[PDB]
RNA sequence: GGGCGUGUGGCGUAGUCAGCGCGCUCCCUUGCAUGGGAGAGGUCUCCGGUUCGAUUCCGGACUCGUCCGCCA
RNA sequence: GGGCGUGUGGCGUAGUCGAGCGCGCUCCCUUGCAUGGGAGAGGUCUCCGGUUCGAUUCCGGACUCGUCCGCCA
RNA sequence: GGUUGCGGCCAUAUCUACCAGAAAGCACCGUUUCCCGUCCGAUCAACUGUAGUUAAGCUGGUAAGAGCCUGACCGAGUAGUGUAGUGGGUGACCAUACGCGAAACUCAGGUGCUGCAAUCU
RNA sequence: GAAGACAUUGUCAGGUGGGGAGUUUGGCUGGGGCGGCACAUCUGUUAAACGAUAACGCAGAUGUCCUAAGGGGGGCUCAUGGAGAACAGAAAUCUCCAGUAGAACAAAAGGGUAAAAGCCCCCUUGAUUUUGAUUUUCAGUGUGAAUACAAACCAUGAAAGUGUGGCCUAUCGAUCCUUUAGUCCCUCGGAAUUUGAGGCUAGAGGUGCCAGAAAAGUUACCACAGGGAUAACUGGCUUGUGGCAGUCAAGCGUUCAUAGCGACAUUGCUUUUUGAUUCUUCGAUGUCGGCUCUUCCUAUCAUACCGAAGCAGAAUUCGGUAA
RNA sequence: GUGAUUUCUGCCCAGUGCUCUGAAUGUCAAAGUGAAGAAAUUCAACCAAGCGCGGGUAAACGGCGGGAGUACUC
RNA sequence: UCGAAUUUGGGUAUAGGGGCGAAAGACUAAUCGAACCAUCUAGUAGCUGGUUCCUGCCGAAGUUUCCCUCAGGAUAGCAGAAGCUCGUAUCAGUUUUAUGAGGUAAAGCGAAUGAUUAGAGGUUCCGGGGUCGAAAUGACCUUGACCUAUUCUCAAACUUUAAAUAUGUAAGAAGUCCUUGUUACUUAAUUGAACGUGGACAUUUGAAUGAAGAGCUUUUAGUGGGCCAUUUUUGGUAAGCAGAACUGGCGAUGCGGGAUGAACCGAACGUAGAGUUAAGGUGCCGGAAUACACGCUCAUCAGACACCACAAAAGGUGUUAGU
């Protein structure tokens, strides 16, 4: 399956959750007892990985929250044209479906490709939507 | 939690033995079982197929079915307040003939031989077994066997 | 896991009755039709006032599904199904494991 | 901070050695087991005296250490540091557990009682039997009165009842005094670092002649 | 409110009240579980034996 | 008392069974702005186990920061 | 009340059993919006005993200070 | 009785170090055209039984040999244990009654037996 | 006058809507809550040598992984140690010897395995079809897992044979609904054809609280049925902890074990500490402290009479009879 | 909402609300439109408000941290 | 507090999820965190209480499995009733004989795994510290490793060995032997497999003891909180604590004894008479020897009977007997 359930108390920091059908990454967790007799409630503060928005939800601790599958994958650039990166996989597979980043990451990547470094791109998959998060340079195998 | 698997608590029961591990000798494959034979069940840990359950280890039963590599055996199992009939398909490495049955058949044939030979005279055959009777009168002599007097020994440390 | 795209297996297609070649796919469920009797009964029951009238499942526990291979005989086009055990990763593309080569 | 020994006097549990299921025990307090002139030869010290139990109980390693120090100190003060050989013939292998309860006021607010009351290791003890030797000392016949008094001083540190028995054996061996004498007049004994190796009628004659030559020198 | 978990007390007394009857054995036990190739021939063998005995004592 | 997190070169940290950036110190290049290249620098908190191999997998220990310890 | 750790020159602070630096100011030299430089003084290493050959250093005790946990319904 | 082929029980048969082996049989041994397999006719494959040798394999013997096997009134009726007592003892534990009964140790002996077929001074 | 086929009104449809309505808000548990999962399972042990056997007992593990890590066949022998060979050393590759497994077999543990069940190579799909029987758990129900056959059709090998997934013991899921495969068979009931729908046989989509409800809190404004099956007092058992007392004597005390003390050990007593437990009380035994008042205990602070001193006197310390 | 007078009411619009005369295909009902079909029907395009994007707002609910150097600075 | 945001009469308005409230969840006819009246309504309750005559006979369970199951049910077990088919057996909480199976108690570690004390002899291209050495893969000592032969002590999750007690099967007529019929199974083959025909072997017909009738079926009650004692045993310092195994009890049970007491000892019960006893006793209470015999003990806290209602370490020219 694309996504799998988990418990709120089983969740911990720097883990992925589904909040309002968005892949989110937790920055804050806090548990407070509801009433003296009652079970504690978990208040979760998380950041969407793709959009960067801050989303929070509180739930019972025993409640089950949905968790996405996030895969980070490593590729080499071939060209940046029309806002669409062209990447090259190990064993020689090529994809052009990735859109170029639109922020300061995209600006730095564009300048780095213009001045000619060999750039290593990390793109993540979660719940059927695809994006690029970071780039490095290959220190060896020039 | 608790654990009651199929081979739970079978450690020393299904160890092989000391210094007779390895492959099994060919007498167990050359032995012949017929329907109605009485067999003892002792599992061989070297053979994992056709294994009996740990309840039937050391149990004795009757053959009711003969197939290519296995034998069907009938055991009586106490369940609650009665015995139930259990049918087991066991490979022939896990069974051997019961020796008490062949001893009893030897008694049957020797007993019939005694009855047949003594029927020609009518000498009160007395064919039933009898248990250990009390030993009868005897005279023990002291020729070279004069009694030796014994006494209790005093106490010592002995360390 | 990895499963090859073809398989020689038994075909009970009333003309083969033997092992023939089969092309394998993965089973997909297909869209739930309207005008199925349970769907019509559910729509009729849900119409009106009363709110939700049937249970909706929440306490999901499995993370995997059993995969089902759809075998299709190449001679007489008859189809078979067979299920496998639970696997997190599945592929039909045959990239065979090779032994004495580097990491 | 240590419980009294009456809480662990009796052999109430199965033996609980340090193993790969314990993995966290305190080390024993007794560490030295052979003392006095431990490098002495076998015929230096013919007389042997035993401190032997009359109880079936557990002796603490702390009590073993205290009795060892007491007997050693007394005998080295009255008779010299190298006039005896003392050997502690028990080893603490049983591990004692404690289910530690809080001694605070209002502890029941956070105690949980007897739930999950499996203990933690805190000590080591040696399980002895009826007629089992705790202490064994070998010395000359001129030190009998001081080794009996040393064992009698050491007996106060032990719970239960112990007896002081003068053994009929030669030293730390297992033969009697005249048996060892009639064995050592022949060459069929040969000394080791502290003990002695004996001749047997079995084995290869070449090895039996490179060792033990004086007996075959008949 | 904990309670007793399990015991086997009184169970053998309850069994031995009117208990431990051995199962009734019969001539001609059931042939279920016996090998079908054996039973398929055994049917024809008994059929031929019955026909021969009927022709003998007809 | 119990639970959770924490230690990576000075800092930020990332990670597959030790990388850069900014610091540091040199060298080179060219402003309006610079940039580049070298090095010295890390027992991945520590100690074990597992594993071909462990930052990574596990166990134990230390430090620090948190959160609970309530009804009578 | 109990536990744990702490104690260095006028001040702060470094100490593997063989008391240094910085700050205050003593003097001299040297200077507007007042500096710098050079030689100074300064300890019973909290105290008392033992070990050593000699304890800041090791150990035991005492004093002092700082943390932590503790009464009732 | 020796040897070979196929065995059964699977150390009384194994291991260490020496010694001996008539005859026959095994064995080492000679060769690479063909079948076949290797980096390598070393193993495996094929050919010759010729050129040779008991050196080895194998078999047997030796050793106050290691191991293993058997037995003992050897330890020892010991340890342990079923049953009993308004038995002893503060207890820990221990005696007795009616029964069952070890292991280590010590000592003594032994070191393959045998089935089917073939063949041999 | 204004406005005008737009507002309004009617019916549907989307949004909003604690303003209001109805309802829910697991279990085990040395009381409940927090914690944990002992809630479905597996290995060793507790477990007392058939089997069965508990605790929030101990040490761990499971919700996976594998087209080979399945099936068949062939060849070979592993961990380790010793002795050698350029670069090459503690660890690179090669050679010999010893090597009962001290290695490996996906994972936890326990069994099993040496011309193999291990390592390498070759060929494959039996991880196939059809329904029965049996073993474990057990009500001799289900589910899961497994065993031996029958009837086919295959794989492999020279062949005997072996193979119905993983060397064995864990690795998982009812009714209703949807969907797929097969039969292309049965029915749509006034008679037909074609769509559509409904049936039969076998799978999948999942209930982990794992024989399977669709589910947030608070109440110090509170209510009812009950419970001493169950906590917060006293009392009772126990005495870890608290308090008090001994025995031994390495030392302190200038010298000197014991005038006075006394380490390392060890034997006790008490119920004025706090725990542990849950026996009594939940159709109620009034729950802190103080004031007032009586009596009892002695482990004696003072007073009486004494013994000892590191008791010259003075002051003091230790101890005895004594409440 | 705060609670006479006096004296002041600092910083923060990221969150939750509230609010725009902004910009306009992302989400996108019924009716209506188009295609296929023999029809039931299926599939698309188009698609109002509100969400989503972009602003404002704290006398709205609220909030007001760490590591170094020498109160101050980074 | 008392000249006003004053006090108050009468009239009038607001009515129950509604009113009114300078706000206390206050007031709304002694009723308010949702008034009162009637009806639905004899609402439901796995929860508490009660449940009405006698005698006779039989007579339990607190255990298995599943359940939002843990104060409840279902199911199996225990029990009663109705019997039915037969007439001494296709029996047995027992023993013997023969034959299996087991890994506990014990034992073992100069046997494997693991822990562990001490020396001895060796190994240095093959250790580390010192001293002598120009240095040296130098030397001399010392200390660590590894090997060899020993030595002391251990193991719930170690083991070569290995009990006792429990535990499977057999001790015939449904058996044994001889001969030959069937088959589509099987074999090279009337070879074998299974079931048969005909014939022979009978009261010692195949060990002991006892049988009280043996076998079979239907239906249904109550129960599904248990507790105690000896022995084995787990957690705990321990407990009149918590949790298991086998048996016997109490619950459900009176009687004699333990003064007294659910469980201990003895023994189980119709109504009476006589005799004899069990366990326990025989100074008096109190029925029964102030019996007999040999010793021991004198306590300025004697001692006096199992369960059981407590006492230890350490001492004593008290006294007695011993080595
Ligand atoms: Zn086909």
């Amino acid at each position: 399956s694309a996504t799998y359930p988990m418990q709120c108390s089983a969740l911990r920091k720097n883990g992925f959750v589904v909040i309002k059908s968005r892949p989110c990454k937790i920055v804050d967790m806090s548990t407070s007892k509801t009433g003296k007799h009652g079970h504690a409630k978990v208040h979760l503060v998380a950041i969407d990985i793709f959009t960067g928005k801050k989303l929070e939800d509180l739930s019972p601790s025993t409640h089950n929250m949905e968790v996405p599958v996030v895969k980070r994958n490593e590729y080499q650039l071939l060209d940046i044209d029309d806002g669409f990166l062209s990447l090259m996989n190990m064993d020689g597979d090529t994809k052009d479906d990735v859109k170029a980043p639109e922020g300061e990451l995209g600006d730095s990547l564009q300048t780095a490709f213009d001045e000619g470094k060999d750039l290593m791109v990390t793109i993540i998959s979660a719940m059927g939507e695809e994006a690029a998060i970071s780039f490095k340079e290959a220190a060896r195998t020039d | 939690g608790k654990s009651h698997g199929y081979r739970s608590r079978t450690r020393y029961m299904f160890q092989r033995d000391f210094r007779k591990h390895g492959a099994v000798h060919l007498s167990t494959y050359l032995k012949v079982y017929k329907v109605g034979d009485i067999v003892d069940i002792k599992a061989n840990g070297s053979i994992q197929k056709g294994m009996p359950h740990k309840f039937y280890q050391g149990k004795t039963g009757v053959v009711y079915n003969v197939t290519k590599s296995s034998v069907g055996v009938i055991i009586n199992k106490m369940v609650g307040n009665r015995y139930l009939e259990k049918r087991l398909n066991l490979r022939v490495e896990h069974i051997k003939h019961s020796k008490c049955r062949q001893e009893f058949l030897e008694r049957v044939k020797a007993n019939a031989a005694k009855r047949a030979e003594a029927k020609a005279q009518g000498v009160a055959v007395q064919l039933k077994r009898q248990p250990a009777q009390p030993r009868e009168s005897r005279i023990v002599s002291t020729e070279g066997n004069v009694p030796q007097t014994l006494a209790p020994v005093p106490y010592e440390t002995f360390i | 896991v990895n499963v090859p795209k073809t398989r020689k297996t038994y075909c009970k297609g009333k003309t083969c009755r033997k092992h023939t070649q089969h092309k394998v796919t993965q089973y997909k469920a297909g869209k739930a039709s309207l005008f199925a009797q349970g769907k019509r009964r559910y729509d009729r029951k849900q119409s009106g006032f009363g709110g939700q009238t049937k249970p909706v499942f929440h306490k999901k526990a499995k993370t995997t599904k059993k995969v089902v291979l759809r075998l299709e005989c190449v001679k007489c086009k008859t189809r078979a199904q067979l299920t496998l055990k639970r696997c997190k990763h599945f592929e039909l593309g045959g990239e065979k494991k090779q032994k004495g080569q580097a990491l | 901070a240590r419980r009294p020994a009456r809480c662990y006097r009796y052999q109430k549990n199965k033996p609980y050695p340090k193993s790969r299921y314990n993995r966290a025990v305190p080390d024993s307090k007794i560490r030295i087991y052979d003392l006095g002139k431990k490098k002495a030869t076998v015929d230096e010290f013919p007389l042997c005296v035993h401190l032997v139990s009359n109880e079936l109980e557990q002796l603490s390693s702390e009590a073993l250490e205290a009795a060892r120090i007491c007997a050693n100190k007394y005998m080295t003060t009255v008779s010299g540091r190298d006039a005896f050989h003392l050997r502690v013939r028990v080893h603490p292998f049983h591990v004692l557990r404690i289910n530690k309860m809080l001694s605070c006021a209002g502890a029941d607010r956070l105690q949980q009682g007897m739930r999950g009351a499996w203990g933690k290791p805190h000590g080591l003890a040696a399980r002895v039997d009826i007629g089992q030797i705790i202490f064994s000392v070998r010395t000359k016949d001129s030190n009998k009165d001081v080794v009996v008094e040393g064992l009698r001083r050491a007996r106060y540190k032990f719970p239960g009842q112990q007896k002081i028995i003068l053994s009929k054996k030669w030293g730390f061996t297992n033969l009697d005094r005249p048996e060892y004498l009639k064995k050592r007049e022949a060459g069929e004994v040969k000394d080791d670092g502290a003990f002695v190796k004996f001749l047997s009628k079995k084995g290869s004659l070449e090895n039996n002649i490179r060792e033990f030559p004086e007996y075959f020198a008949a | 409110a904990k309670s007793k978990n399990h015991t086997a007390h009184n169970q053998t007394r309850k069994a031995h009240r009117n208990g431990i009857k051995k199962p009734k054995t019969y001539k001609y036990p059931s042939l279920k579980g016996v090998d079908p190739k054996f039973r398929r021939n055994h049917k024809h063998a008994l059929h031929g034996t019955a026909k021969a005995l009927a022709a003998a004592k007809k």
